[PDB]
């Protein structure tokens, strides 16, 4: 069914633009869990940014999910809601953590 | 022989007609390839005009077949037959241009 | 090395075969030219046409590029003029 | 990002 | 080869010369809208 | 480049020192406006300049060519030297939204020195209504770019 | 001249302005289909 | 008063604003330092661009460049992608036809901003097609200003790049619309929209190799109509006698392997169509069995076929800049010039968010929504998404030919949203909170731009601590020198990075260019630059050389000069000459690569050691150091 | 000697009228050539005179043209265009039975 396949090509993105080669040609270590300068990535950076994508596009794709004629008002809310507070959350917490390798870059939403 | 005589009483005039002129095409392909084969490629630039024209003018007749056949007024249901001919006047003419350019 | 001369003659005569079956399958099945009515427009753009296939010979022999480019727009928009003016007439019969 | 030798 | 002082610029005076183009350009736009009838 | 209450002074200093033997070549540009060189009376005009400029102390020039661009609609012109200068032919030069050409006057000269600086004269006589045909081309133009609008949807070319 | 701030306010402004013309579309062609 | 007229009036307001925005963010390289170029590229564009300007067309095409390859000559016209320069000399040549005299130097350097508002336009027009007006005009204002596809775009770089992604797009709109419609019309008018492509840029692979790819998976689908038959055969066939006739690409449309994918499923699809033709004339419940096994075995038989070819050796194998996207590791161990270039080195997700700030984000929802509303096309998208994905994780260069899916794709879902809650306190919410997420990514990309992207690398700034701005304007002082000082037949030696430079600015006739073709003479080249002045002097008496130019940045603080790529001047002559250069006789005992006393004697007494460091030992600056 | 890296013509001089000269012709290698004419001898002086030439390969339009061994191809080409002409004529003015 296109459920699945949807979901297949959607993981493979997410896992993807996180950046998974670079792990592929440059091994990195896992810790010393972000590196300081610009260029490098740890292991687990990139599971922590791949963590937060999935989460914003879930916030979207469940957003647009409960404005769709789906069960009784209740959930249909609720996950509205979910949404909402999902997306600026997921990409505040994202904005921050790209700020906090960008010693110049001077904007942020919600930084927390 | 069944698809034989049935292709000649249920395919109408211009499509039998269209099917002759696919059938000179296809010949003078295979025969230009079978010379290129007997003597070898000297003018290899000579041999890819000539085939591809071959070839370009072979499918397009078989798109014209295609979108003039009554029985496939399902799939287009927006082109008549008289802008599948003018189509297949200015296609023809592109390919010709370039073939001339190419040999 | 290059082929024979002869046998090149030869596969000029068997490529220019095919033609002629053509013509004689297509008397075998009756395509005649009935629907010739003398339109202005009709013989414009047969004529045009003719004359489009003609240039490209002659781009073949001696023009470059761009003169060629320039006569064919020139040809195109007779062309064009003509058949838009023929196919409308043509689908007339059909649709009535 | 240029056609440079990686310095 | 030093020139010379620089001559001042004849060309307007303020409160008239400067607004007087640009109130033909508007006295000019007004009855073009106008032509409609 | 220093301002002063007299002229303007600019200290150019080339890319690299020169050593003998080398050479270097540049471009210098200035545009100054035409209430203190261009004097006009009814419809005829006169402009009065320096044939050569100050580049540098003491300079020597081998070979100069002055050239003079006047606009598109000079009918005579006239120019008064105070020493023998070697002028050609005319040549038109076209530049922005020119229909015909602009009259440039050529003058050549040979081993000039610092105290060959003086002023030159250009006589020529210019109607003023010409001066807006610069204006009406663009108009043009744009009415052309409109028209062929109004050409387009009066086009039906439907075969049914 | 144009300096770099002057510019760089130009395009924010003109960023901004796109993106409220954007949503003024589909405002106008979501309510009169 | 209809709302049409409205409705019309303000999707052409907003995209003329689109164009106006895009044009407008890329001149924060015009308005500081100077209108010239930028890029080691460019200028070579520049030059051959020059030329056809000065020379005319048939005078470019027969080019013969003595004046680079010293000894060797570069054939220009047949090797070289002639679709930048025609269409600069074509805009220059109209522009001065109507008395508007402009120079060649202004034309190639505001070339790219100017297509980059055709850029938004076309990607208006192939967004349009997979969804509602709406989703166009915000992917026509998502790609005009993002920061993926401003960096080799800015105005001054004049690349490959900025006309290739208009024709990429307008391709694809193009091939879009005609599987839609169906007619042979729009495949024509995409055969010469792909002809443009092969001539602009050497990413008509891609192109080639996608439409197969989408047409092969329209098969396995199920979803075979007479529409994709008339739409695939004549856009393979007109296209590949028209990508034929570019003197670069020549024969590779047989010869390769990366023109074989497309050959593949034309003859595959020829197959399948007789055979359902067949069933549908024949009766169903017998033969179709039949036709089934008979599909099955022309495919395998096409895949046996491409494979012998392949392997006996009429087909030529993968190029190694093709095929280092695969093997991922055959760069650095065998053909070093290929890892020594900075683009071609993998992407970290810094990078994903910096070139793209919410896009990335709300990327894969579209994807998602793409995929759960399946048509014809929308099969395409989903494809062009993720293989765009995987290409552009592996090699930085390449990520701007990512940026137009995102965009569309984002805009798409953004559409989605703005088609729900548009149109009490909850809907409100959401749509005050998708306007200030992109208010926030406008300013992101101005910001990117403003600070990151427009920088020159001919004139370098270094600033004052009090905000004053100083040019250090080096290489042109140098090139210009050279220029003016030399003889005119004079031949300089210097590392293939600046062989463009040179030409360029300098004009004078160098022995190893930027474009390489032949890796032995640079590898003569790195031989001289890493050994003693006697085999140097050898080397360099047999090439008829008069000059050497060397880059050092030891006074300032320049990161990249000759001792940071020396090393790889080291690998690259170790590759064609191991019985004379080794690696590691540059390095000391302890193993690693430094300046000093510890310093190997074996480098000491090299002839870049010696070029860029002499008479340096005595030169201190007046802060006490060394 | 006419070298590029490495001699590919070297020939002996023949004198006619005052003058030594020699006619050849050029290999097929493109690229930048240059003439050496280096005397060399036991007591003489040493003469050495070397001239840059460049060997560009053939234009677009001096390719050989009108070969007899592809008079086919030509022929064929030329073959559909005529069937296309005919095939017009017969496909819009046809009448059905
Ligand atoms: C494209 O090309 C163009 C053209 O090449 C480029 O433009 C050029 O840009 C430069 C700067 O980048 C401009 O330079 C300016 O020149 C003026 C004039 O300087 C002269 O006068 C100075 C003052 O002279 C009086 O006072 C002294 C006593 O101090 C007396 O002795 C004199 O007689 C006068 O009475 C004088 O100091 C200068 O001398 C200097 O040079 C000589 C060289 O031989 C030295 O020996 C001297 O020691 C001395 O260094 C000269 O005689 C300067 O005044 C400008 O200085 C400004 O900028 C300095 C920083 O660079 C700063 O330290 C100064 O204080 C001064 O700051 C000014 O600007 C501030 C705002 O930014 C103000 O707040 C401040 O009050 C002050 O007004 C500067 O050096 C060129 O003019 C310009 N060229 C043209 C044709 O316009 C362009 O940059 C290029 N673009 C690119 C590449 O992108
Ligand atoms: C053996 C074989 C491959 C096929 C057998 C044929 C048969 C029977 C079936 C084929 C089945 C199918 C569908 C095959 C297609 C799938 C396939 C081969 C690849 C799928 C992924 C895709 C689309 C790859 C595109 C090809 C590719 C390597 C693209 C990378 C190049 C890109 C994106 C940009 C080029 C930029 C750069 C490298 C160019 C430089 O140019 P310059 O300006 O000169 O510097
Ligand atoms: C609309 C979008 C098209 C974008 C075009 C992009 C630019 C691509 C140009 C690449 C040209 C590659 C070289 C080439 O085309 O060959 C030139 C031909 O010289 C030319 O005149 C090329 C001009 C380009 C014309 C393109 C028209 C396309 C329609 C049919 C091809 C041959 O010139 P000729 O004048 O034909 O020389 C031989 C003439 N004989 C008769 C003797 C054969
Ligand atoms: C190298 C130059 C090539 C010369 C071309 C030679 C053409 C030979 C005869 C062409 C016959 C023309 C047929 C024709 O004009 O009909 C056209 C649709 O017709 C077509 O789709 C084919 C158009 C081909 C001509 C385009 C270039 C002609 C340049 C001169 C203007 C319209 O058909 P319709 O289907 O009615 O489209 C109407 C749709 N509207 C919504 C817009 C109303
Ligand atoms: C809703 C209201 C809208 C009404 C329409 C308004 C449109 C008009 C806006 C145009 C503003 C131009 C900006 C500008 O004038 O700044 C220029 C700097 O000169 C430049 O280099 C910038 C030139 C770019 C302007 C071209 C815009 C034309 C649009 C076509 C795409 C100042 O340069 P200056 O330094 O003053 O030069 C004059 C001094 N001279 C010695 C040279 C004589
Ligand atoms: C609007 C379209 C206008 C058509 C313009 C086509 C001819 C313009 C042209 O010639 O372009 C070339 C330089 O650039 C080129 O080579 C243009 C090639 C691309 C033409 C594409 C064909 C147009 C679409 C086909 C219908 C100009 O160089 P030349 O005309 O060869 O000579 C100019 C240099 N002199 C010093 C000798 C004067
Ligand atoms: C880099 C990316 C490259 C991607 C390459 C993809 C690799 C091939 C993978 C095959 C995909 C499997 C899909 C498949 O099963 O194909 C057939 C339908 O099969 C057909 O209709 C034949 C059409 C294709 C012929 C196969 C030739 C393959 C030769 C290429 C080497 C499905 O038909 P179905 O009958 O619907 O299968 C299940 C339906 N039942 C009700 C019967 C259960
Ligand atoms: C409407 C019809 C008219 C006839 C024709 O078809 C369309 O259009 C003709 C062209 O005008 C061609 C001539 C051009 C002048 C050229 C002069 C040379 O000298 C000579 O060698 C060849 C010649 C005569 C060309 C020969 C082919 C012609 C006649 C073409 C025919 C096929
Ligand atoms: C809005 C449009 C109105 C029409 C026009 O453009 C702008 O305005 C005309 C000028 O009056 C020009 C003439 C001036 C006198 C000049 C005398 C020379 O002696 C002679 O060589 C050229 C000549 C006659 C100019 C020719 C072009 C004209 C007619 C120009 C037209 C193209
Ligand atoms: C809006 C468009 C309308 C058309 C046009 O542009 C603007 O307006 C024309 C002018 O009238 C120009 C002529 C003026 C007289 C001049 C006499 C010289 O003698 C001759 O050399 C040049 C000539 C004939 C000009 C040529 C260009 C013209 C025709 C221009 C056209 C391109
Ligand atoms: C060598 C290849 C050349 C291409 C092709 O195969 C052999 O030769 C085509 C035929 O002309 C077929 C059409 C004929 C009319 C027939 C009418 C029915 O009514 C309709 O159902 C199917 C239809 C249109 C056939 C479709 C398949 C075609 C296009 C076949 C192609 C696959
Ligand atoms: C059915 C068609 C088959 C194709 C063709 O007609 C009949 O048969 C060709 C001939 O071989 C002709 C050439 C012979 C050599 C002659 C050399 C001269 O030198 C040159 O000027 C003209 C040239 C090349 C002839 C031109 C026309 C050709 C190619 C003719 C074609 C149009
Ligand atoms: C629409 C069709 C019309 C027919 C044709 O294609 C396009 O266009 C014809 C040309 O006119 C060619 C002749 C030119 C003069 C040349 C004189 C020599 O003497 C003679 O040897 C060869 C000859 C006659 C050419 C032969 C091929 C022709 C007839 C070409 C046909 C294939
Ligand atoms: C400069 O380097 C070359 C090789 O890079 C040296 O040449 C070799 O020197 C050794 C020393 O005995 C000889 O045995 C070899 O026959 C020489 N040739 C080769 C090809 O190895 C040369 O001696 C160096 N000159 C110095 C260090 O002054």
């Amino acid at each position: 069914n296109k459920t699945g396949w949807a979901f297949a090509a959607l993981c493979f993105v997410l896992a993807m633009t996180s950046g998974q080669m670079w792990n592929h040609i440059r091994g990195p270590p896992y810790a010393h869990y972000i590196h300081g300068s610009s260029q490098a990535q740890f292991v687990a950076e990139t599971h922590i940014v791949l963590l937060f994508n999935g989460g914003v596009t879930l916030g979207m794709v469940l957003l647009c999910e409960a404005a769709t004629s789906d069960m009784d008002i209740g959930k249909r809310k609720i996950m509205c809601v979910a949404g909402i507070g999902l997306v600026v959350l997921f990409f505040s917490w994202m904005l921050s953590i790209f700020r906090s390798k960008y010693h110049g870059y001077p904007y942020s939403f919600l930084m927390s | 022989s069944r698809f034989l005589e049935e292709y000649l009483s249920s395919t109408p005039q211009r499509l039998k007609l269209l099917d002759a002129y696919l059938l000179y095409i296809l010949l003078t392909g295979a025969l230009q390839f079978g010379y290129c084969l007997l003597v070898g490629t000297f003018p290899f630039n000579s041999f890819l005009s000539g085939f591809i024209s071959c070839v370009g003018s072979f499918i397009l007749a078989v798109c014209l077949r295609i979108q003039i056949n009554p029985q496939n007024k399902a799939d287009f249901q927006g082109i008549s037959p008289e802008r599948a001919f003018a189509d297949f006047l200015f296609a023809s003419t592109i390919l010709h241009l370039v073939v001339m350019n190419f040999v | 090395k290059r082929p024979p001369t002869v046998v090149s003659n030869t596969f000029t005569a068997l490529i220019l075969s095919p033609l002629l079956l053509l013509f004689a399958l297509w008397i075998r099945i009756g395509a005649n030219v009935s629907n010739f009515t003398f339109a202005p427009s009709t013989i414009i753009f047969h004529l045009g046409h003719a004359a489009m296939l003609g240039l490209m010979y002659v781009y073949w022999t001696q023009l470059n590029m761009f003169q060629t480019l320039k006569y064919l727009a020139i040809l195109g928009s007779v062309t064009f003029l003509a058949g838009n003016r023929m196919l409308a007439q043509q689908a007339v019969k059909r649709t009535a | 990002a240029a056609n440079a030798t990686a310095a | 080869v030093q020139s010379g002082p620089r001559t001042p610029n004849p060309y307007a005076s303020d409160n008239s010369s400067l607004m007087f183009p640009i109130l033909v350009a508007f006295g000019v736009f007004i009855p073009t809208l106008f032509c409609l009838c | 480049l220093l301002i002063l209450d007299d002229s303007v002074e600019m200290e150019i200093r080339p890319r690299f020192p020169l050593f003998g033997g080398w050479k270097t070549h540049y471009i210098v540009g200035y545009n100054l406006p035409s209430y203190e060189y261009l004097y006009n009376l009814g419809d005829q005009y006169a402009l009065k300049m320096r044939f050569v400029d100050h580049v540098f102390d003491e300079q020597v020039i081998d070979s100069l060519t002055v050239k003079i661009i006047l606009p598109e609609g000079a009918k005579n012109i006239e120019i008064d030297s105070p020493y023998e200068i070697s002028r050609a032919p005319d040549e038109l030069h076209y530049t922005y939204l020119d229909t015909f050409g602009r009259p440039v006057i050529v003058a050549y000269k040979k081993n000039l020195v610092e105290q060959h600086i003086q002023d030159i004269v250009v006589h020529y006589t210019f109607n003023k209504v010409l001066m807006l045909q610069e204006p009406l081309l663009v108009v043009a133009a744009f009415y052309i770019l409109f028209f062929t609008v109004i050409i387009y949807v009066r086009l039906d070319f439907s075969i049914t | 001249m144009i300096t770099d701030v002057q510019l760089a306010i130009f395009a924010n402004m003109l960023g901004v302005s796109l993106f409220l013309l954007v949503v003024l579309y589909h405002y106008v062609a979501v309510n009169n289909p | 008063s209809q709302p049409a007229g409205w409705q019309s009036l303000l999707s052409f307001t907003i995209l003329f604003l689109a164009w106006l925005a895009g044009f407008s963010s890329r001149l924060f390289a015009v308005i500081r330092f100077e209108s010239i170029i930028h890029e080691f590229d460019p200028w070579f564009n520049y030059r051959s661009t020059h030329h056809l300007a000065s020379h005319g067309f048939y005078e470019f095409l027969n080019w013969f460049d003595e004046r680079a390859w010293y000894p060797l000559g570069r054939i220009v016209g047949g090797t070289v992608y002639p679709g930048l320069m025609i269409t600069a000399g074509l805009i220059h040549w109209i522009l001065n036809t109507l008395n508007i005299t402009v120079h060649i130097r202004d034309v190639c350097v505001f070339l790219a901003p100017t297509f980059s508002g055709l850029t938004s336009i076309s990607t208006f027009l192939l967004t349009r097609e997979l969804w509602n007006q709406g989703a166009g005009l915000l992917a026509a204002c998502f790609i005009a200003i993002v920061p993926g596809y401003i960096s080799r775009s800015v105005a001054g770089s004049f690349d490959n790049e900025g006309i290739a992604i208009f024709a990429l797009q307008f391709t694809y709109y193009l091939w879009v619309k005609s599987v839609k419609t169906g007619s042979v019309f729009w495949t024509m008018c995409c055969c010469l929209s792909y002809f443009y492509m092969v001539s602009a840029w050497g990413g008509y692979v891609f192109i080639i190799n996608l439409i197969p790819l989408h047409v092969f998976v329209l098969l396995l689908m199920q979803r075979y109509s007479k529409r994709v038959y008339i739409a695939y055969s004549t856009f393979y066939i007109v296209g590949l006698i028209l990508s034929m006739q570019i003197p670069f690409v020549g024969f590779q449309p047989i010869r390769t392997s990366e023109h074989m994918a497309a050959a593949g499923v034309f003859a595959l699809l020829q197959a399948y169509a007789f055979l359902q033709y067949l069933r549908d004339r024949l009766t169903k419940q017998e033969f179709q069995t039949l036709f089934f096994l008979g599909v099955s075995l022309a495919a395998g038989a096409v895949f046996l076929s491409v494979i012998y070819l392949t392997y006996t050796g009429y087909i030529a194998p993968w190029s190694g800049r093709f095929y280092s996207l695969w093997d991922t590791g055959y760069a650095k161990i065998h053909i070093p010039i290929i890892a020594s270039v900075s683009e071609h080195q993998p992407t970290t997700w810094v990078s994903f968010f910096f070139d793209l700030h919410i896009l990335v984000c709300t990327f894969p929802a579209g994807l998602w929504f793409c995929i759960k509303n399946i048509n014809d096309e929308r099969v395409f998208v989903a494809l062009y998404a993720i293989s765009a994905v995987y290409f552009a994780g592996v090699m930085v260069r390449l990520m701007l030919t990512l940026t137009p899916v995102v965009c569309m794709l984002s805009a798409i879902a953004f559409s989605n949203v703005f088609e729900h809650y548009l149109g009490p306190n909850i809907k409100s919410i959401v749509t005050m909170l998708m306007l200030m997420l992109l208010m926030m990514f406008a300013v992101h990309c101005t910001w990117v731009t403003s600070n990151a992207y427009s920088s020159p690398s001919v004139v370098l700034a270094s600033y004052n601590h009090d905000g004053t701005r100083n040019i250090l304007d080096d290489f042109r002082e140098a090139y210009f020198w050279l220029r003016q000082n030399t003889d005119e037949h004079a031949r300089v030696m210097s590392w293939w990075d600046y062989g463009y430079q040179i030409a360029g600015m300098a004009n004078r006739t160098t022995l190893v260019d930027n474009n390489t073709w032949n890796n032995s003479h640079i590898a003569l080249v790195g031989k001289a630059m890493s050994s003693n002045e006697t085999a140097a002097y050898k080397i360099m008496r047999t090439l008829d050389v008069d000059y050497v130019l060397v880059i050092f940045g030891g006074v300032i603080g320049y990161s990249g000069d000759d001792i940071n790529k020396f090393l790889w001047m080291v690998r690259i002559a170790e590759g064609e000459h191991p019985k004379d250069i080794r690696e590691s006789d540059y390095f000391t005992p302890q193993g690693e690569f430094r300046v000093d006393k510890a310093g190997s004697p074996t480098l000491l007494n090299c002839l870049m050691y010696k070029m860029s460091y002499y008479r340096f030992g005595e030169m201190q600056l007046d802060f006490r150091t060394p | 000697e006419f070298v590029r890296i490495d001699p590919f013509v070297r020939t002996f001089l023949k004198k006619k009228g005052g003058k030594y000269s020699v006619q050849f012709k050029l290999p097929d290698v493109y690229g930048v050539f240059q003439f050496k004419v280096d005397y060399n001898r036991l007591g003489y002086t040493h003469l050495y005179s070397s001239t840059q030439v460049s060997v560009r390969p053939l234009q677009h339009t001096q390719y050989e043209r009108f070969i007899p061994s592809a008079y086919p191809y030509y022929a064929s080409a030329f073959s559909m265009m005529l069937g296309l002409f005919i095939f017009s004529i017969v496909f819009l003015h046809m009448k059905e039975k």
